[PDB]
């Protein structure tokens, strides 16, 4: 009993250090206290450090003690220890890869309340991976996740993380000067750095205190965007900036008066929600109308929720779905969630499964677990290929399309040594196959290459021809019809015909400006063979 | 195994309870293939895992119905036949009579001519199968030639083949048109009239269902699952 | 020739060191050739191998037409090559047509014919000063003018058809230069015909000076008209004329000398 | 001289007509200057007038420094100017530093300095090739060399300061050209000192050839180092070098021949 009091104190000493310091050395000394509680069988410490051991993140990677600490977590009945043991049994990391066992662990992870076992089961029922493909099983599991994401981190949290593809970064590669430009007094540079500090992104960590000083510097300059952003910081509130409607609404009222679209949305929203002012339904709709007219993302979704719920305007679901479908193309999560809640319920639009689940999939793929794309990407750059594929194999399991290709790309180049050389080509074909059926083109060509060369399969020219054709008639990749021409001039998997080969060769010429050169040398070789046939005649 | 067991084998988690008997027909089950599982509410369950066989053809195929051409007789006699629209061309297959491919020539509201090109006029114990998108699928072939003559093939007539593939949600529509050789064609038709044939029907992998028996003392099915099934039946039927 | 051999073999081991570099990152046909034509260090070597296979080709095509240089054509060509290389790079970047495979090859093909047409002109001037002329040398001089005449008219008409097809572009400037070289071949053929006419006659040709003076007078007015219209067209164009400049002044200086010589002969 | 005066009068008349056209619809001096700066034909006329005035000033400076043309140095300077105008146009177009009047004057000054350096080298060679020499010509040559060296040093210092303060631009190429001109001026000063030492004695100097060979070898080494540095700067630069090209080969051919001659002499 005395160990339990010490272990809980040891966990809280590390948990306080973990939240307050973002340094890599400081985070790893936070996990030095969590690991001590793990040896004392502290429950909530075992969840945090076994995922750290498994993913090679904040601790040195070792699957064997990660798995051993998962089996201690399963007998207790943890929701997060049952889920990640399912991920091991699905990918065969230290175990013999039984999909029958991985479904049992996932189904008990989802009953336990986890939202990764709910995403994975919502993606397996949606794509028919290990189970029967089914709407209604994949809609119940993608809702409980999307209910959490939309309620918790809508804008109370918020995780706008870039989804960077390694194969695209190879084919075409993609802060101090910006900080120095803002140091010279530029209001636009300060607002750009302030947006990159209040929200974060592009490899820059969030800094609420630094964003407040940068926004106030541009606020004195009189920038319209900075004036609304300064009011928004005082409104929502934080540790650095206290929450107060009164000063925030007055500044937003001044911004909405002159020209601010961001100011117009906030001034209407403060009046609509009655944050420090009287509720004015007609004034809010009129103010947010110009916010929709100017093209504000947060204003278009704000007006639709007034008509979908019938607050101020008549319940015109045709007009309500007009705003939400407009805001969805701008990239707003609450537009995606509210659109999918209309399709699934059957109000406004007909009760459609399939449009709901692809809309519930995009709101689910922007949760708190999506930042592990960056941790998997940063571990790829730093030469940790064992810890960059594990964090990419979990997100590949969850249903991501970028992580079903980046995990397959790392396994394709034989870089990741956690899986054997004797298994890595079947494991890379598995995620090329999953990514190709999610509207990705390189994964459709690379599905053709694996059956062309026998990369993990028996060499099958007929199946390679199909995957090259499927990347031509739908996605129109220029390499997909150049490769289609080669199989027609050489007779691999199909009866040879030179006339079709030319057809499919010059199809690449009109489909991309990059194919003008390699079709020129290929048509000339085709012509020389044509010249060779007429000689022997 | 690599090619079939990659991810195509469906599993189902079922809860028959403490008083249950393992099935002796279909899939093979072993008493040593098992995992003990405990919920967060301290409800202990025993899940008996299945050995994946999913093999053979012992489905007792007994088909006393008519031939596959008998069902397509109503399709040909109806003469309500499908179209297909592409980038520039438009093939039109017509069931049992003719196959046509054309694009109507159009000037600035002036020209009314047509690129006229015929495709063909329709004047073994193993059913052939076609790899549709990498998955094997049976079909019924019918050949029709004597179309518009091929300029690039020694003035020989154009020959075509028509492929019927069962699809219960389709309405006799053209799936995809391709060429094997020049002036040699195949068209896959998704129609549900011949779905009644067991061999032509949509092949389904057998579900390797999992018995998660209740260890003595626990309820028949976990409590958080039971609350989950209740909400979904509530969310579904109003919707 | 051996010094050119060490230039060719060390170049072919640089082209094959950048192709075989690209068939290490992208192991197929299409992603290799696409990579080679996008990365500029890889595209630089292939341009080097193009010119190293052009000068070597030029050293071969200069052997069929002429047996060897006469120790003054090489000095004359190299002086004109410096002006031609400076002028060709001047008109390319000024026209804003970008460094493209279609633009670089077309421009360098003009200098391939311009140097071959300039070498025959020095041979044409040496033809009158050489009393010993064989049958084979006459046939080769006839052969070079026929290929120059056909290619000049073919490049003139195709560029003129491109003017009606698209409009004002860089092809009008290159077509105008080929038209100036078109009359250069005809003047060279006229001088070759005039010298061969004087070669057959075993007496001094009194009308040779009158025919030569009238030929340059015809060339001077044709060059002036082809340059004045080009300057007026480039005046009303998006960019300034710039480009040749000196070749028009060299033609005008030769035309002024030819005009003064005809006035002195007439008076 | 009559043709030059007639051309200058015609250029002045054209400039006056352009000025009248500018101050015929814009009464204010500021609006007239703005219209002149915003008009392509007025700018072209002003550039032509400036070029004519610069040619007249260069002719006056050449008449002040050199007594008369040598009938071959004039042709050499004409060929050098014909090459240099094309080289300057190619450098201006290739560098993509935008067409402005602030760099045309600097380019003209650099061309005039290069022509003056070539004329000074030709005058030194002619003085070495002539037995009759006057003290006035020597004093004028010394004054011209001192003025050219001072101007080259000032331009090199200004270009170095601009490169260190601003960054990478055409000022780096201007500084490299100024350094090449300074090296040429130092070599010409050494050659003039050797010629003055040799002309003071009424006998052939056997060590004059060895000293000239050593000076030529040092100048070739300095030119090779400068050319290698300029080529490395162009390779590290984003833009293509183009530019002179021919002067690098001439320096390399002279340095290789002099080293072979020195090895043959030794
Ligand atoms: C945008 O607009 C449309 C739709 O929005 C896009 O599809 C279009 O992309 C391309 O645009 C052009 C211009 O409209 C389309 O028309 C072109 O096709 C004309 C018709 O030719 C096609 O079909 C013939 C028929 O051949 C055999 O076909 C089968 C056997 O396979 C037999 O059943 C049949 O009986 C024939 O025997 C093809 O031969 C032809 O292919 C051509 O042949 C060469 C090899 O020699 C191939 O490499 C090329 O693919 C080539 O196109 C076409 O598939 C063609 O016009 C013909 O020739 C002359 C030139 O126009 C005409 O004067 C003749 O009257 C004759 O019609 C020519 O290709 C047209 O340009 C084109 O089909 C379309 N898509 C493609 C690439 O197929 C977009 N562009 C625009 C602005 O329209
Ligand atoms: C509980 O903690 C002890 C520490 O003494 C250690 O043996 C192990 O972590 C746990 N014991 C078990 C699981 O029997
Ligand atoms: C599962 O993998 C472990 C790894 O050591 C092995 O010991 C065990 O026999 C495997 N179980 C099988 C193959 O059924
Ligand atoms: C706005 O005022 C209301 C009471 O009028 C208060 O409950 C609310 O917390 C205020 N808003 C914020 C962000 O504090
Ligand atoms: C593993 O690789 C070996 C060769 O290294 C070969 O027997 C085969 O590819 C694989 N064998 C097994 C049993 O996995």
């Amino acid at each position: 009993r005395r160990q339990m009091q010490e272990a809980e104190m040891m966990y809280q000493t590390g948990m306080k250090i973990l939240n307050g310091s973002n340094k890599k050395s400081q985070k790893r000394e936070a996990y030095r206290y969590l690991q001590k509680a793990a040896s004392m069988n502290h429950t909530k410490a075992l969840e945090r450090v076994s995922y750290a051991l498994l993913f090679g993140d904040y601790l040195p990677q070792n699957i064997q003690a990660a798995r051993e600490m998962f089996e201690k977590l399963t007998e207790e009945g943890s929701p997060k220890g049952q889920t990640a043991l399912g991920f091991l049994y699905a990918s065969g990391l230290g175990v013999n890869s039984s999909q029958a066992k991985a479904l049992v662990y996932y189904t008990f992870g989802a009953l336990g309340g986890n939202l990764i076992a709910h995403m994975v089961l919502g993606y397996r029922y949606w794509a028919g991976i290990g189970v029967l493909q089914s709407c209604e099983s994949a809609l119940t599991h993608y809702r409980l996740v999307a209910n959490h994401v939309a309620s918790d981190i809508s804008l109370t949290g918020g995780s706008v993380v870039q989804r960077i593809r390694l194969p695209d970064e190879v084919e075409n590669p993609g802060i101090q000067y910006y900080q120095f430009l803002a140091e010279k007094g530029d209001v636009q540079a300060q607002v750009g750095l302030g947006q990159l500090h209040l929200h974060g992104g592009r490899g820059v960590e969030q800094n609420h205190q630094r964003a407040f000083d940068y926004f106030n510097l541009a606020a004195n300059a009189g920038n319209s965007h900075a004036m609304a952003f300064l009011g928004k910081m005082y409104s929502e509130g934080s540790d650095i900036v206290p929450q107060s409607n009164e000063t925030a609404l007055h500044y937003f009222k001044k911004a909405a008066d002159m020209g601010n679209p961001v100011g117009q949305s906030g001034l209407g929203m403060a009046y609509l929600y009655g944050r420090g002012v009287q509720v004015n339904y007609d004034l809010a709709l009129k103010y947010f109308q110009k916010a929709a007219e100017q093209g504000w993302v947060d204003g278009q979704l704000q007006l639709g929720s007034m008509y979908y719920n019938g607050i101020g305007v008549k319940r015109d679901y045709k007009q309500a779905l007009k705003y939400f479908n407009l805001a969805s193309q701008g990239g707003h999560i609450l537009a995606f969630y509210n659109l999918a809640q209309m399709h699934a319920s059957g109000t406004g639009v007909m009760r459609s499964c399939h449009t709901a689940v692809e809309l519930f999939k995009n709101v689910c793929e922007r949760g708190r677990w999506s930042e592990r794309l960056m941790t998997a990407y940063n571990s790829y750059k730093d030469g940790d290929y064992n810890a960059a594929v594990i964090q990419y194999l979990l997100l590949a399991e969850q249903g991501y399309e970028v992580a079903q290709s980046n995990a397959a790309f790392i396994l394709d180049q034989r870089e990741a040594s956690i899986v054997g050389e004797n298994e890595t080509y079947p494991r890379a074909l598995l995620h090329w196959n999953r990514a190709a059926s999610q509207g990705y083109t390189v994964a459709r060509i690379k599905l053709g290459d694996y059956h062309f060369y026998g990369f993990g399969t028996d060499v099958d020219y007929e199946t390679a021809f199909i995957h090259y054709r499927l990347a031509s008639e739908q996605q129109h990749s220029a390499q997909a019809m150049f490769n289609l021409g080669y199989m027609h001039e050489k007779g691999l998997g199909i009866k040879q015909d030179i006339h079709l080969a030319k057809r499919f060769y010059d199809m690449a010429a009109e489909a991309s400006p990059d194919a003008q050169v390699p079709v020129f040398l290929a048509l000339c070789k085709l012509g020389v063979v044509y010249f060779l046939q007429y000689i022997r005649e | 195994a690599l090619p079939q067991l990659s991810d195509d084998i469906p599993f189902r988690v079922n809860w028959p309870g403490t008083e249950f008997s393992l099935p002796t027909t279909g899939v093979l089950y072993k008493e040593d293939n098992y995992v003990i599982m405990t919920t967060a509410h301290k409800e202990k369950y025993k899940c008996i895992l299945p050995l994946v066989t999913s093999g053979d053809e012992e489905e007792e195929k007994d088909y006393k119905g008519p031939n596959p051409r008998e069902l397509l007789e109503p399709l040909f006699k109806q003469s309500s036949c499908s179209y297909r629209i592409e980038s520039y061309w438009t093939y039109e297959v017509c069931h049992g009579k003719h196959i046509r491919q054309y694009h109507e020539e159009k000037e600035t509201g002036q020209k009314i001519n047509i690129h006229e090109y015929y495709l063909g006029n329709m004047l073994s114990n193993e059913i052939p199968t076609k790899n549709i998108e990498g998955q094997m699928t049976p079909y019924y072939p019918v050949g029709m030639g004597n179309g518009t003559p091929c300029s690039l093939k020694q003035n020989r007539p154009r020959s075509s083949t028509v492929m019927y593939i069962c699809h219960p949600e389709s309405k006799h529509e053209i799936l995809s048109v391709a060429e094997v050789t020049t002036c040699e064609y195949e068209v896959v038709i998704l129609t549900p009239l011949l779905c009644s044939h067991p061999k032509y029907r949509f092949r389904a992998s057998p579900v390797n269902d999992i018995f998660c028996q209740s260890l003595p003392g626990s309820p028949f099915k976990p409590l958080t699952l039971r609350q989950l099934e209740q909400q979904e039946e509530i969310l579904r039927v109003p919707f | 020739m051996f010094r050119t051999a060490v230039m060719m073999a060390a170049s072919l081991a640089l082209t094959g060191a950048v192709v075989a570099h690209a068939y290490y990152l992208k192991h197929q046909f299409y992603p290799t050739v696409v990579y080679l034509t996008k990365s500029s260090p890889s595209m630089a070597v292939l341009y080097i191998q193009a010119f190293v296979l052009v000068f070597l080709l030029g050293k071969v095509m200069g052997k069929v037409f002429f047996g060897q240089l006469r120790a003054a054509e090489m000095e004359h060509l190299l002086e004109r090559s410096w002006y031609a290389v400076t002028e060709t790079c001047l008109a390319f970047t000024v026209f804003r047509d970008d460094f493209s495979p279609r633009f670089v090859a077309l421009f360098t093909l003009l200098l391939f014919l311009k140097c071959f047409h300039w070498l025959a002109e020095d041979r044409v001037d040496f033809m009158e000063r050489s009393p010993n002329i064989s049958w084979l040398f006459h046939c080769r001089i006839v052969s070079l003018m026929f290929l120059l005449g056909i290619l000049d008219f073919l490049f003139v008409s195709h560029a003129y058809h491109s003017i009606l097809t698209r409009g004002a572009s860089v092809q009008l400037v290159f077509g105008f230069e080929y038209a100036i070289l078109m009359t250069m071949v005809l003047t060279i053929f006229i001088k070759y015909v005039l010298h061969s006419v004087d070669l057959q006659s075993e007496n001094p040709w009194d009308n040779k000076a009158v025919y030569m003076l009238y030929t340059e007078l015809f060339t001077g007015f044709i060059k002036v008209l082809l340059y004045m219209a080009f300057m007026t067209i480039m005046i009303k164009v998006h960019t300034f004329p710039l480009f040749a400049i000196r070749p028009m002044y060299l033609a005008m200086r030769q035309f002024k000398k030819a005009v003064t010589d005809a006035i002195m002969s007439r008076r």
